[PDB]
RNA sequence: CUCUCGGCCGAAGCGUUUACUUUGAAAAAAUU
RNA sequence: UGGUGACUCUAGAUAACCUCGGGCCGAUCGCACGCCGGCGGCGACGACCCAUUCGAACGUCUGCCCUAUCAACUUUCGAUGGUAGUCGCCGUGCCUACCAUGGUGACCACGGGUGACGGGGAAUCAGGGUUCGAUUCCGGAGAGGGAGCCUGAGAAACGGCUACCACAUCCAAGGAAGGCAGCAGGCGCGCAAAUUACCCACUCCCGACCCGGGGAGGUAGUGACGAAAAAUAACAAUACAGGACUCUUUCGAGGCCCUGUAAUUGGAAUGAGUCCACUUUAAAUCCUUUAACGAGGAUCCAUUGGAGGGCAAGUCUGGUGCCAGCAGCCGCGGUAAUUCCAGCUCCAAUAGCGUAUAUU
RNA sequence: UACCUGGUUGAUCCUGCCAGUAGCAUAUGCUUGUCUCAAAGAUUAAGCCAUGCAUGUCUAAGUACGCACGGCCGGUACAGUGAAACUGCGAAUGGCUCAUUAAAUCAGUUAUGGUUCCUUUGGUCGCUCGUACUUGGAUAACUGUGGUAAUUCU
């Protein structure tokens, strides 16, 4: 006996056919559109969005006013809402079931920081946020797949330690002051 | 200076004779800043001597902001000696540990168990 | 292992004592022997040739007197 | 096995303890005592991990062997000491009152109570006896045997006792229309009325309880607990009162909550 | 569904017994 | 008297008994000391018997894989039941004596097998299912194999004893001492699995005990079992190249973006590492925080498989010539080989990717 | 994600298997920059083990005549700390493994009105009509003499 926890989970599942043109197309155009590392992330959004289905079609098969649907559905909504993926009008448990993964890959914070004009590209915007450059409210992100969240999206900042920030420019600009 | 120290969940706990909180340290610019600070800027906070006051346990944040931590301050330092644990007693200089390892009286105590009587305290 | 300690000399004489053994059939096929001692007799200092004495201790087969005796050099 | 248990697995330890799961792997296990140790707090995890007083069981130790811990007006040094439903501790260092008394969820609530209602107790009477040249006695729920009580008292009954002389002081009959609570089972900590007791010869007996908002529900004999006579308690009760509140209504109220305050 | 004892009701038998179905209380934590 | 659903219950009354291998009925310690020569306040060790707590142990009902090339089994030596006893903590063929001939079975007894400890659970899965579960939680069993004990509340105990069986250590040859399926470690076995490290600080446990002890447990070392996050570069200007908006019959003319080839340039941001210090901790290490150094492609250079079809991506070039070999399958190779061996290029996943095997 | 593809023929449609496909666990090969967790001598040999460690324990409160002590004040019965030893408790928990085991174990459910129970907690302890202002013999530790090659022997 140790004092240890092992539970952990995969979060993502390898297809079913390895060599389809059509799904190996949409992948790759998936991560040309947001910037991202391999099949691997893709495969995560994925499965992120399968399992919320899969809650939401068991939550479905009950009675309209049966107490856990009515509870586990507005969880699943509000969770739905904070994040960004679904809106206050349409808050209902029928559109979760027409949502998209590039409903879910809009939210991620390399793609919040492209389209704030934070970086000038969804790879530049990858890359300042690997190099501790982007922070969000007070706390230094360091996380490309940080799930930004609706109150949380207002305020994305250059985390003022940083060059682009406040100041203390970087190692090639003091090196190149300092050569005369 | 820029160094700002505030407390968390603060109680007076008279069964032990101290007061419990948890302190932030606001750090901006340098890095996780010595105990002996914080002990000394807890000191001049309460009006007590540096030399009664505890502190451990500080975790610094990712980015490099707050520090995180617990803090004690005694009634007096005979209150600290007897309600302390003895290894941050050593931290101020009041515990002398001794120097023998475990497996060295281990051996020891077994090597007495093998004799008698008066002639256990001359083996060693 | 570590050399730094003769307590790591104990442990390595210790793992050494007790291996697996890796066997060359080349040496326990032939009767091979390491030369501890060296003495030399000369039959006649002018032919600069004479009988040798080599003791040593006999590692492989039984040695036998009516074979041939290799000097590997 | 070869005797008994001395160790307890943290995991194994019973749930509403509310114990980690990486601090250890071993709990407390409970010395024995007038409680079950499934039923009972321990004065470790009530004097370290409820009341925040010690960081660690050294420290629990060492505020116990300085005498300043009294279990129904008994100075007790055993840290995992088994302290039950009903409870009194008094700590008179700090000035404080608590009674252990069960929370809506199942757990022990820690009720501060007023120093006047830290002088008597209430207990449930398990078994009546005559022994010893006609001498009856009572044993209740946390084993105090009281010799010589009144003839009315009879099993299932409640006493309130005072906690210096031991004595009974006056007792609640057990019967329907009276006030009781759950210690036991799935609707454990739940506060109500006695509608009607059903009889099974050979079994156990159920009983069912109406809650003050109309909510029925069912138990055994063996986890009902007498509280009141007729409608008003003979203690103070948690800040909950004994009615257990659905799932949406909890989070109706933490919303109300967070919108009132931020 | 009812005749007797007690305050329109509570006790006593039920009703040939089941299978079925719904409810209630018991079904350790961890894991799901 | 009191109680149960039901006592041969509890309590009461009477007549006696009460074991020398004997039942309780205080020849014990501490702290303060104080009041009418004598009385005393707290506490610790005690104690037959009740109850309580932790249990334990015997029972009730239902539930397990394969096998009939196992169809009848059980009872002389208890098998099924009755009566009286013995033994046992107690109920009982638990054992004895005397009796009766019963008891289980195609609704699969009995026998054999299991690469069988059982559950909580795990993998996979539309729904139904299949397979796994030695493995940290609960229960059982056992300390080389059997057997018998002492002590004790509790063991048929093995870091207790006594034997026999099998091993095996020191011998001065008479004797003596053993038990890692605990923690490390070693040999052996194998396709197959880590350091003879540090600490009782955390979690708890034991003791006469706030103080001592704990290879329990914790902390480091080894660790691509497996899971989570996540680098290997981004941008700007130019030279070509596309696709759009405006004006033009069209050609064309532009200020609108995009793309790589850049055998083109340019400074900026960095983490890897190097390494003060603080923080962490029983003491450390790591992570985090931070001074200083640390980036131009000959580097701080990403692999593993494949390119006929299934199945994504070459009828390229050279060599070999039914050879060497490739090829899960269909097949390729016998002189233009899209399949071998290489070079170039391309494809898939990517800090990972092959292959064997069990399984879904 | 309730899915299929190649191969029997001159060609076709079937039955049918083989092969392909994806996950999961062991092993092994090539490769490996950072960070968080984290299994790990189960499978075969419940095979065999060098060495070291894994269970000990004192409060004001059972027994202190070891100068082992700085040390009282001195006829102070016992100032205090206290090795050793006697006494008491624990060593029946924990840890390891999965050989045995097929209504057995185990799981859920119930019974002990058929039993025991250290300890904790409460009750009870002039309820007996029959030297005490204190009873007796030893035995460790200590001193001294030894035995055996050898032991936690005596």
């Amino acid at each position: 006996p140790v004092a240890r926890s092992w539970v952990c989970r995969k979060t993502y599942v390898t297809p079913r056919r390895p060599f389809e043109k059509s799904r190996l197309d949409q992948e790759l155009k998936l991560i040309g559109e947001y910037g991202l590392r391999n099949k691997r992330e893709v495969w995560r959004v994925k499965f992120t969005l399968a399992k919320i289905r899969k809650a939401a079609r068991e939550l479905l098969t009950l009675d309209e006013k049966d107490p856990r649907r009515l509870f586990e559905g507005n969880a699943l909504l509000r969770r739905l809402v904070r994040i960004g993926v679904l809106d206050e009008g349409k808050m209902k448990l029928d559109y979760i079931l027409g949502l998209k993964i590039e409903d879910f890959l809009e939210r991620r914070l390399q793609t919040q920081v492209f389209k704030l004009g934070l970086a000038k590209s969804i790879h530049h915007a990858r890359v300042l946020i690997r190099q501790r450059h982007i922070r969000v409210r007070k706390q230094v992100v360091n996380i490309p797949s940080f799930i930004v969240r609706l109150d949380s999206q207002k305020h994305i900042d250059f985390s003022l330690r940083s060059p682009y920030g406040g100041g203390r420019p970087g190692r090639v600009k003091r090196k190149n002051a300092k050569k005369g | 200076d820029t160094v700002t120290i505030r407390t968390r969940k603060f109680m007076t706990n008279r069964l032990l004779q101290r007061k419990q909180m948890v302190i932030d340290v606001l750090h901006p610019g340098k890095a996780t800043v010595p105990k002996t600070e914080i002990r000394e800027k807890l000191a001049k906070m309460y009006k007590t001597t540096p030399d009664v006051i505890f502190v451990f346990g500080f975790r610094t944040h990712f980015g490099g902001g707050k520090t995180t931590g617990f803090g004690m301050i005694y009634d007096s330092l005979d209150y600290a000696k007897k309600n302390e644990p003895k290894h941050r007693l050593a931290r101020h200089g009041l515990y002398e540990k001794k120097k023998t390892s475990r497996k060295q009286r281990k051996e020891r105590k077994n090597r007495m168990k093998k004799v008698r009587g008066t002639a256990k305290a001359n083996v060693g | 292992l570590l050399l730094d300690t003769q307590q790591e000399a104990g442990m390595l004489l210790r793992q050494l004592a007790n291996q697996k053994q890796q066997h060359l059939a080349f040496r326990d096929r032939r009767a091979y022997l390491f030369a501890h001692a060296v003495d030399f007799v000369p039959s006649e200092e002018n032919n600069l040739v004479g009988t040798l004495k080599i003791s040593g201790y006999v590692r492989g087969q039984t040695l036998n007197v009516n074979r041939l005796l290799h000097i590997v050099g | 096995a070869r005797g008994p248990k001395k160790h307890l697995k943290r995991v194994a330890a019973p749930k509403h303890w509310m114990l980690d799961k990486l601090t250890g792997v071993f709990a407390p296990r409970p010395s024995t005592g007038p409680h079950k140790l499934r039923e009972c707090l321990p004065l470790i995890i009530f004097l370290r991990n409820r009341l925040k007083y010690a960081l660690t069981g050294d420290e629990v130790k060492k505020i116990c062997m300085q005498r300043f811990i009294k279990i129904d007006g008994k100075v007790r040094t055993d840290i995992t000491y088994p302290a039950g439903f009903m409870d009194v501790i008094s700590i008179d260092k700090t000035g404080e009152n608590f009674r252990l008394i069960y929370d809506t969820k199942g757990r022990f609530a820690v009720h501060r109570i007023t120093p006047e209602e830290a002088k008597y107790k209430l207990c449930k009477v398990r078994k009546i006896f005559v022994g010893t040249k006609g001498i009856p006695h009572l044993v209740t729920h946390d084993a105090r045997t009281i010799r010589y009580p009144d003839p009315l008292i009879k099993v299932n009954d409640t006493i309130q006792i005072d906690l210096e002389t031991g004595k009974i002081t006056d007792f609640i009959k057990f019967d329907t229309g009276n006030l009781c609570m759950v210690t036991g089972g799935a609707n454990l900590g739940r506060i109500g009325v006695i509608t009607n007791r059903e009889r099974h010869p050979g079994s156990f007996d159920v009983v069912h309880v109406k809650d003050a908002n109309g909510n029925s529900f069912a138990t055994r004999l063996s986890n009902i607990f007498v509280i009141g006579k007729g409608n008003k308690p003979w203690i103070s009760l948690p800040r909950g009162k004994g009615i257990r509140l659905t799932i949406a209504e909890e989070r109706d109220k933490r919303l109300a909550a967070k919108q009132s305050s931020g």
